[PDB]
């Protein structure tokens, strides 16, 4: 899940036609140290002590809109009728739209 | 005399070595039957470097197929060259690799490795006095990392007086097939760094990169890929059977290549990749093939080094040059690239020229680096394991085959050590 | 104890050390 | 330096083993350098470490348990832990840096190079199974420029060696410093 | 043409028949070609 | 050299045999009678067939399969059939009592002393066979002869011979359909024998065979010879790395090491791409791309999963016919890039491809469309733990007023056993939970 | 040897380059195969001043294509020369640009400008010494304007050494079609004074007049218009490949034309523009050579000096004249409006006489010109900047790649300061 070096032009949503961009990516780490303990039995089951991301996965208004120049009160609206819909924030192909704008005078 | 003989390993190997021994037959000009047409005396003189001789003028390769798979033997016998090959040579066992690393390095190997060094012995007391060995096979091959970790190991008590190269192949590092690849990658290397001398490491998503940035043809063939890195070993190799006022004995390269001994990996470098217009539309000259030998396009091993800096760097020369357009070129590629190489070294361009051009090229060549652009590679491989062996997925079998966890945090410390030693020196 | 020779300077230090770095316009030329 | 600093800080005093350093001056080592201990932590240690070998606070043990001594494992490859037990459990000579002062002295030499120095016992075709010949560890440890003299020697034979000749495993001889 | 890099042109016309055989096997207790004659892929001739 | 031996027990796995052998000698182009025309591939045995079919110099292909069951009605059909000539006499294993959709009549009452017969069987199977790789189990799950003569067999297999492979193919129960309420109690029977002991075992449904059978087949009213002629070509798919070579071949052995993360779970999920009408074939095109979204399209796995509620585990493609690698390595790049397809994040690589230059070819008097670019998609996810979860809540409710047990304690089991399964599930599930926390 | 590489910007460059070279090709006498036909010596000689050589005879032209729109090149490239252009100097995008200037200089052009820079140095050390560099382009043209600010921006710190000509058209002062031209224009300009050395003023009205004018034609094709504007520069370079007594170096000419360092904008002038039945009712002489040449009408960049008054003036004469007649016809337009001049600097003519004709006529002469002419220009562009970024107009699509208004006040009062400076120094 990491992006590769170098020749970074023979794969892009250029020829994936892709709308929605895949996943963030990098080419960077620090150096790990570490034994790279096991933690597991025979199943993944994580050691009780060890943790994980606690059973966070476990398995319309929202648009791409700049704010551009419409009536502030309107605009203050549409801010809130972007958001607080976590059903398209979260997760499931990545559910997050864009936002620009400017205020007025 | 001094002479080379092959080993054929993993079923990559398999298809290398038959298209390199075809090429070299060919560029020879021996008929498939194997009755050498007398055109070249030169060839005719320095076929004793890597052939002996048969009745009738039939030159006997001196390379070893070792195997498991009777297919790709069967295959490879009926490929255009298999009769110029040895039953004799042919040495494989009864057992499917499951391309697993532990079976053929502990269960599968113990049995064969016997005849394998029978086999060889048999070829080193045939020869008279070997320079050392090459050896084509796979770091992410299944039983070539199982076979040739096995038998480098012994080779380096029975002749640890001679050059043992090594020719492995990088995986695709966005692409593995196989899972336990990685796996089997770090097993073999913590063992090839100890053993090895040389190595080259070469990559198949550059050579798709360039069978589409010069090759224009869409769509190649496998053996294609094995054509051209034929074509680059075939270029160091030059150096010993072709005349010329070049050295070109690989230890008088190692010396002038080696700084220090944990330096074994190397990226290659060729010369003229024309397009169909292109040939044509182009004018050969040195400067133009001194800049197209220096691309960051014509690189096939990894990556640039533009991420990082240059070490040490040698580029042999094939066809009718003369000292001074290297030398130019060279100061032209000195005072051009100056300071990305390392201020360490100064004045580590390692040049050698090759008088006899190939047979349908004039003006060719061949270059040899080793920069600063491995710790990508070992950095890559560092991840996943500190990845999958956080919870050891898929081991269970090699816990069957009798290994232990253990095994693995010395090699991973040995390349933890290397990631730093690469770093360290340079940074 | 043998001292070491003070390194005569006949230039060098001050031009042909100076001079090698200074014809170099290198960090720079195939790309970034 | 705190290895290096907190070492010399010590070899500016001069007393005999068991008299390490009187707890007063001692403290007049924490106005000639003040110390990340907290102040309660202080008051303690002045009598948490005079309790043995007299009054005097003890270094010996202090200096090097602070970053010298790690008598454990850890989770992070403390640059090798390799597995292995065969010369720490005897161990009839135990541990006193007092007696055993050669650790304050090949801990600079292994901080430098510990790697190549893990490298150089398994060089000797040790089969990655256990110990070696003594006197093969005697020839690794000079080779390297790790000069140790034969009182030293006596020690960590004392240390690392209880009954007979032994062959002194390489980790268990490496974990001691790293 | 010769048969340098670029130039092998693999022979890609219609290729409906891709039978193999055993040209090698064990027999017995060791191990050789088991009978030399046999065809290739999709029943090829072997040299001469 | 590199052969199998396949099984076929019980009834409902007698049929699906006969017409999978029926498929391979199409392919061959095996006479009914056992012989080739007067072209010359007969001899010690060994061609083509040398891994599948026994054509000694007697000249008859011989089949590598034991067909065994438990009523004479059907297995004495096919011995009347149209190659009953090729197939070996009691190799065709028949019965003359039934074990009654019991698991334990069919693995206590009869299995005793048949299995003993079916044990000279193999054995002499065994001597007469070199490389013998694995075994290809052919059963079902709710067998009213296949579920409980299965388990002991393969019991004793194992015991005897626990250096080979062995590959179970089973239907799997049919998720909302039951033609029998005690079908779900022998299959958590069957599932708890077998978790300790199988080693890849792979499961189907009808429905969705017929499901995909009108849907783009467009046949409304199919057959079994249709039904048995999509899991024909499945296995036949699987077969064709034996049978033929590619651009690289893999062995079961390489699918075992690789299909499976962890012990006990070793229940993947087949599909098929180019499944698609002959005229629907005819107008349109084939290429790696579509047949990647088609096999990667969630209604087109043959088991009643939704992996948008699940996550990947192991991915493995089967690419017979003409391909090329170049469109096939950017075809899986786009995917590993695509946000819908929920690898679990243990596994940056889940992926075996298998390339064959054969391309599939039709059967006469056949449903099947014309094959160039073909895959087979093997695939295990953690959406599959919802079909077991549906048999315990259906298996616990009539075990609460213990329906129908008054037969089985009637001939001669206890709750004991059934106790035990119960807690072998329960931990599969939330070890499939476990597994399924990344 | 000093010598040229030219640049395509834009696609109106598309049309100029394609052009502009095939002038040079019929000039120089190449077949549109490409093979030279040795028929005049002296441009057999100085054909590598913008020529490589090609094998055959053939004569590679140093020019680099660079657009996003296929169409375009595809129909360049089928043109009478699109083969004697490289595949290789075919660089493009996979985009279409919707003419908008932030994504051809933010977005589009973030990809594409690592891979031109690398043809360009590619093509800059197949060459040993420029003079500088050409460009093609025009600042009312969207993806040029992206591109070629970058570059510009790019070019200088690379080589801060060389000239860096650029030649930009005008648009159509009535009506811009393209109504977010002017927001392109502000942006261009603003980097273009501060990057550009010699900038040339080009408009299409004044040519639709000249058609109306001199060649009376009623419908020509926009191909002329780019084969008259190919000769101006033509003329202006055949400077440096003919010989005659004239000091060809376009520094020597900006030098003698560039008085203060914002000194850019410059306006051409041609010779011989003849009508339907005055080819033989004109006497070819020196004198209505030198009227015609000085003719309001004969004016052709952006509009009439005549408002104005004169900076600099620079007229290159091609043909077999002498040092005479260019000496009293430049004493006769002196005396004829010496007030219309500058009282700055007297003698502010600059002559150069190129001895070797065209081919097709015999007199002939080229005309470059810095007058105070150009504040029409950029006061009329002035006023529609206020009015269209009084209330922001189609502004949120910038916003959108992320411009903000600050950008905007900083670039105006930039062309604001040149008003009060080219007002200043006349006015
Ligand atoms: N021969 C061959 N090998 C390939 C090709 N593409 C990738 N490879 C890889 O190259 C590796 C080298 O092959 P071998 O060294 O003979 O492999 P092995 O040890 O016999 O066992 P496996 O790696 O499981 O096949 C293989 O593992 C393949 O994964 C190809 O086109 N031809
Ligand atoms: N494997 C297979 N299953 C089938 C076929 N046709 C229907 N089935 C399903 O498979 C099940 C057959 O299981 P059983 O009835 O226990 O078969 P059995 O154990 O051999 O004994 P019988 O009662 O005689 O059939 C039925 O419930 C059907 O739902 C078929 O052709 N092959
Ligand atoms: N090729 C061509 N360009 C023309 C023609 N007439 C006017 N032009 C103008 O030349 C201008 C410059 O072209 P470019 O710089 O390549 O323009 P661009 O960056 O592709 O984006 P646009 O200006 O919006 O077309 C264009 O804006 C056109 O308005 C013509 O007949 N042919």
């Amino acid at each position: 899940n990491y992006s590769a070096n170098q020749y970074e032009k023979a794969y892009l949503p250029t020829y994936l036609q892709n709308w929605s961009p895949a996943r963030p990516t990098k080419e960077k780490i620090a150096a790990h140290e570490g034994y790279t303990q096991i933690i597991a039995n025979d199943r993944g089951h994580l050691l009780p002590s060890v943790p994980r991301s606690k059973a966070s996965p476990w398995g319309i208004p929202p648009a791409k809109v700049t704010l551009t120049a419409r009536t502030t009160t309107a605009a203050d609206n549409l801010t809130k009728w972007i958001h607080k819909n976590p059903d398209l924030l979260n997760a499931c192909n990545g559910l997050r739209p864009e936002i620009s704008g400017k205020p007025f005078d | 005399m001094r002479e080379i003989v092959h080993l054929q390993a993993g079923q990559c190997g398999n298809q290398i070595g038959a298209k390199f021994w075809e090429v070299i037959s060919d560029e020879h000009g021996i008929d498939p039957t194997g009755t050498y047409h007398g055109d070249s005396d030169l060839q005719l003189e320095r076929i004793n470097v890597y052939y002996n001789e048969a009745t009738g003028g039939k030159y006997v390769p001196r390379a070893v197929l070792v195997d498991l798979e009777p297919g790709t033997m069967d295959s490879v016998r009926s490929g255009p060259f298999g009769q110029i090959f040895r039953p004799d040579n042919f040495v494989f066992g009864q057992s499917g690799a499951g391309n697993n690393w532990a079976k053929g390095h502990y269960t599968e190997g113990a049995e064969l490795v016997d005849s394998v060094l029978d086999v060889v012995r048999k070829e080193a007391e045939s020869c008279d006095c070997l320079q050392g060995f090459q050896l084509t096979h796979s770091l992410g091959g299944g039983t070539g990392s199982g076979m040739g970790t096995l038998l480098i190991s012994k080779i380096r008590e029975e002749y640890p007086d001679r050059i043992m190269n090594t020719f492995s192949v990088v995986p695709s590092p966005k692409v593995s097939d196989t899972v336990v690849e990685p796996y089997n990658a770090t097993l073999s290397v913590h063992q090839l760094v100890e053993n090895t001398d040389e190595t080259y490491c070469i990559d198949n998503e550059a050579l798709y990169d360039i069978c589409f940035r010069t090759l224009k043809l869409t769509t190649p063939t496998y053996g294609d890929l094995n054509h051209l890195v034929s074509a680059t070993m075939s270029g160091v190799t030059t150096c010993l059977r072709f005349p010329g006022q070049l050295n070109a004995d690989l230890r008088k390269l190692a010396v002038n290549m080696v700084p220090f001994p944990r330096l074994h990996f190397f990226m290659p470098g060729f010369a003229p990749l024309t397009s169909r217009g292109s040939q044509q539309y182009r004018a050969l000259t040195v400067p133009e093939l001194t800049q197209q030998m220096f691309d960051a396009k014509n690189m096939m091993a990894a990556c640039d080094p533009r991420h990082g800096r240059y070490l040490t760097v040698a580029a042999v020369f094939r066809g009718r040059m003369s000292m001074k357009e290297v030398d130019e070129q060279m100061l032209n590629v000195q005072n051009k690239n100056s300071s990305y190489f390392v201020e360490w070294i100064p004045n580590n361009v390692k040049t050698a020229v090759c008088d006899i051009p190939p047979r349908g090229l004039k003006m060719s060549a061949t270059f040899i680096g080793n920069s600063t652009a491995i710790q990508e590679l070992f950095k890559r491989i560092s991840e996943q394991f500190t990845a999958m062996f956080r919870r050891k997925a898929f081991l269970h079998w090699y816990t069957g085959e009798g290994m232990d966890e253990m095994e693995f945090t010395e090699a991973e410390s040995n390349m933890n050590d290397l990631v730093s030693e690469y770093q360290q020196y340079q940074d | 104890e043998p001292p070491q020779h003070p390194r005569y300077t006949s230039l060098f230090r001050a031009t042909i050390k100076n001079d090698m770095k200074k014809f170099k316009t290198a960090m720079k030329t195939m790309g970034p | 330096g705190c290895w290096r600093e907190l070492l010399r800080e010590c070899k500016e005093k001069d007393t005999d083993k068991q008299g390490t350093i009187s707890a007063a001056e001692f403290l007049a080592l924490v106005e000639k350098f003040k110390l990340d201990i907290s102040r309660e932590e202080s008051q303690q240690l002045i009598v948490k470490y005079d309790l043995k070998n007299n009054g005097k606070f003890a270094y010996c043990d202090f200096i090097q348990s602070c970053v010298l001594l790690l008598k454990a494992k850890e989770t992070s490859l403390m640059r090798r832990m390799r597995i292995q037990n065969a010369d720490k459990m005897k161990e009839a000579g135990m541990e006193t840096p007092s007696f055993y002062s050669a650790l304050l002295r090949i801990q600079p030499k292994i901080v430098h190079c510990w790697r190549p120095m893990r490298r150089s016992f398994k060089t000797y075709d040790k089969n990655g199974t256990g110990l070696l010949s003594v006197a093969d560890f005697r020839k690794v440890l000079r080779q390297y420029s790790i000069n140790l003299s034969e009182e030293e020697f006596f020690h960590v034979l004392e240390y690392y060696d209880k009954s007979l000749s032994s062959k002194i495993s390489y980790n268990d001889f490496l974990r001691a410093f790293l | 043409l010769p048969f340098l890099p670029g130039n092998s042109f693999n022979r890609n016309i219609g290729k409906e028949r891709f039978h193999k055989s055993q040209h090698w096997g064990f027999c017995n207790n060791v191990r050789m070609l088991v009978s030399e004659n046999k065809p290739g892929v999709g029943g090829d001739l072997l040299y001469g | 050299m590199r052969e199998c031996i396949s099984i076929h027990v019980g009834q409902a796995g007698v049929q699906i045999g006969n017409a999978c052998w029926e498929l391979y000698c199409l392919e061959h182009g095996i006479q009914p009678d056992g012989q080739m025309p007067s072209d010359k591939t007969i001899g010690g045995g060994d061609d083509s067939f040398n891994t599948f079919f026994s054509e000694t110099g007697a000249g008859k292909h011989v089949p590598r399969a034991v067909f065994v069951d438990l009523e004479p009605t059907v297995v004495d059909e096919v011995r009347t059939g149209t190659y009953r000539q090729l197939f070996h006499p009691e190799q065709l294993i028949t019965g003359k009592e039934d074990a009654a959709n019991n698991y334990a009549r069919g693995h206590y009452t009869i299995g005793k002393e048949i299995v003993d017969l079916v044990l000279d069987r193999i054995r002499k199977l065994a001597d007469l066979c070199t490389g013998l790789q694995g075994f290809l189990i052919f059963h079902s799950f709710g067998g009213g002869t296949g579920s409980g003569f299965a388990s002991l067999l393969m019991e004793r297999l194992s015991v005897d011979y626990g250096k080979k492979s062995k590959l179970e193919f089973a239907i799997y129960p049919a998720p909302q359909v039951s033609t029998a309420v005690v079908e779900p109690y022998n299959s958590i029977l069957t599932t708890h024998t077998t978790l300790e002991h199988s080693d890849c075992a792979f499961m189907v449904d009808n429905e969705a065979i017929y499901d995909i059978c009108r849907r783009n087949l467009d046949i409304e009213r199919p057959t079994y010879t249709n039904l048995n002629r999509l899991i024909g070509q499945i296995v036949s798919s699987i077969t064709a790395s034996l049978r033929f070579d590619g651009a690289l071949n893999v062995d079961l052995t390489e699918f075992q090491t690789n299909l499976v993360p962890y012990p006990r779970i070793h229940f993947p999920l087949a599909t098929y791409a180019p499944v698609i009408s002959a005229e629907k074939a005819y107008h349109e095109q084939l290429s790696v791309a579509e047949i990647t979204n088609a096999c990667f399209e969630p209604a087109n796995q043959m088991v009643k999963c939704d992996p948008r509620h699940g996550k990947y585990m192991a991915c493995c493609m089967l690419y017979r016919g003409d391909v090329v690698p170049k469109d096939v390595n950017a075809a899986i790049a786009t995917i590993k890039t695509k946000r819908t397809i929920q690898f679990v994040d243990w596994c940056p690589t889940g992926f075996k491809v298998g390339i064959n230059y054969q391309p599939p070819t039709v059967v006469p008097g056949g449903d099947l469309a014309k094959v160039q670019r073909a895959v087979c998609m093997l695939s295990n996810t953690t959406a599959i733990a919802e079909a077991w979860a549906r048999l315990d809540h259906k298996f616990d409710l009539m075990y609460a007023k213990r329906a129908f047990v008054h037969w089985y304690v009637g001939e001669g089991m206890e709750e004991g056993e059934f106790s035990e399964a119960r807690e072998d599930l329960a931990a599969l599930e939330k070890d499939y939970e476990e597994v399924g926390v990344d």
